[PDB]
C-alpha cells in the first residue's frame, strides 16, 4: 500500500504511513518491479 | 558508554551492520572497555 501505491505525495511534503500491528510482509518483496536500490541503513537486511 | 562508538550494546552493533564495519566499531568499544579496566585495574593496585 506504500510501495505499490499508484500516485505518491511529493518529495516536498511526503505521506507518512506507519506500518504497524501485523506479520513482517517482507517476503514478498522479492518478486516485482522490485527497486531500484534496496539500501537498509538501519539494520541488516536479513535481520527484517 | 558509547566510547565513541555507535552504540554500548555488542551485538546491536553487529546485527545493524555488516561485520567489515563492526570490526572498526567494536575497537571503540574494545579500546574503551579494555581502558576502562586498566583504569579500574591500575586503582585497585594502588589502594591494595
Ligand atoms: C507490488 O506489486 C508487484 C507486482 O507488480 C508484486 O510482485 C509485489 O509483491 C507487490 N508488493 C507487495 C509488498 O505486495
Amino acid at each position: 500500500e506504500v510501495f505499490n501505491a499508484t500516485r505518491f505525495a511529493s518529495v516536498y511534503a511526503w505521506n507518512r504511513k506507519r506500518i504497524s500491528n501485523c506479520v513482517a510482509d517482507y517476503s514478498v518483496l522479492y518478486n516485482s518491479a522490485s527497486f531500484s536500490t534496496f539500501k537498509c541503513y538501519g539494520v541488516s537486511p536479513t535481520k527484517l | 558508554s558509547n566510547f565513541g562508538a555507535i552504540s554500548s550494546v555488542l551485538n546491536d552493533i553487529l546485527s545493524r551492520l555488516d561485520p567489515p564495519e563492526a570490526e572498526v566499531q567494536i575497537d571503540r568499544l574494545i579500546t574503551g572497555r579494555l581502558q576502562s579496566l586498566q583504569t579500574y585495574v591500575t586503582q585497585q593496585l594502588i589502594r591494595a
